[PDB]
């Protein structure tokens, strides 16, 4: 059973999840660690702006 | 496998790589495709810059995962 109780069975090869809950998982891991990355590299930029600046 | 990087300018950037390539050779891929030099590309991800020396696998790049670059001024 699908350890986010959707009712469906669990497949071992996808951490206890059904095949639907193991995507959204997926996806969803995914979109977090997009949207972190963008805003280290808008970090980034502003470092290259001031460093482009200072000469 | 595919990849994508994506800029700062909301442009992806679409590479065939294997897990095994080292981020400079992404970067010359990368050149070949955009024409940015290497040495102006920094490459992002998973809260990491990532290193010349090292590979795809080792930053556990996957397929279809997207990595972003930021230009040096
Ligand atoms: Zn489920």
């Amino acid at each position: 059973l699908c350890k986010k109780g959707c009712g469906y069975y669990g497949n071992p090869a996808w951490q206890g999840f059904c095949s639907k809950c193991w995507r959204e998982e997926y996806h969803k891991a995914r979109q977090k660690q997009i949207q972190e990355d963008w805003e280290l590299a808008e970090r980034l930029q502003r470092e290259e702006e001031e460093a482009f600046a200072s000469s | 496998m595919q990849i994508f990087v994506k800029t700062l300018t909301g442009k992806t950037i679409t590479l065939e790589v294997e897990p095994s390539d080292t981020i400079e050779n992404v970067k010359a891929k990368i050149q070949d495709k955009e024409g940015i030099p290497p040495d102006q590309q920094r490459l992002i991800f998973a809260g990491k810059q990532l290193e010349d020396g090292r590979t795809l696998s080792d930053y556990n790049i996957q397929k279809e995962s997207t990595l972003h670059l930021v230009l040096r001024l």
